[PDB]
């Protein structure tokens, strides 16, 4: 019946969970994870990526 | 280079930075790593082709 | 001063090595130029220099 | 004199450049204008154009 009142909840929650998701993606760089970025590569190339 | 070798590493500790003291090539050329960075790492398995 | 050429990749801000962790450091905010070149003629001797 | 060029000497000349704050002292070979006031021009001091 309270359909309007879920729609708000499910919305944010489903803007929640698609900003945490985006923290997967690479984005052209090696790697979605900084520590591997920065355990893998030297200062200046870690920089970039 | 038809019938290039290639040579398994598996199982030992590598220490990178005496590769410089083995040839006498000027500067690595490393994809996805830093040179610098080899002796932090830790692989499943190292290939060396030649 | 004097290095091999396979250190002269050393001398440049955010490196590491011998050269550059125990000689010559270079800051990572670097403003400046590197000029190398081959000395084999000047510095090097038959029994070793 | 027979090592590869990895293991043969360079001799290494680094150039660091202390730019702005204090007044100038080292400069390239520009020729000074005069200071022309109240109009729109193009200015460089001491390289800040």
């Amino acid at each position: 019946a309270l359909g309007k009142l879920q729609d708000v909840v499910n919305h944010n929650a489903q803007a929640l969970n698609t900003l945490v998701k985006q923290l997967s993606s690479k984005f052209g760089a090696i790697s979605s994870v900084l520590n591997d970025i920065l355990s893998r590569l030297d200062k200046v190339e870690a920089e970039v990526q | 280079v038809y019938a290039w070798n290639r040579k398994r590493i598996s199982n030992c500790v590598a220490d990178y930075s005496v590769l410089y003291n083995f040839a006498p090539f000027f500067a690595f050329k490393c994809y996805g790593v830093s040179p610098t960075k080899l002796n932090d790492l830790c692989f499943t398995n190292v290939y060396a082709d030649s | 001063f004097v290095i091999r050429g396979n250190e002269v990749s050393q001398i440049a801000p955010g490196q590491t090595g011998n050269i550059a962790d125990y000689n010559y450091k270079l800051p990572d905010d670097f403003t400046g130029c590197v000029i190398a070149w081959n000395s084999n003629k000047l510095d090097s001797k038959v029994g070793g220099n | 004199p027979t090592y590869g060029v990895g293991h043969q000497p360079y001799r290494v000349v680094v150039l660091s450049f202390e730019l702005l704050h204090a007044p100038a002292t080292v400069c390239g070979p520009k020729k000074s204008t005069n200071l022309v006031k109240n109009k729109c021009v193009n200015f460089n001091f001491n390289g800040l154009t």
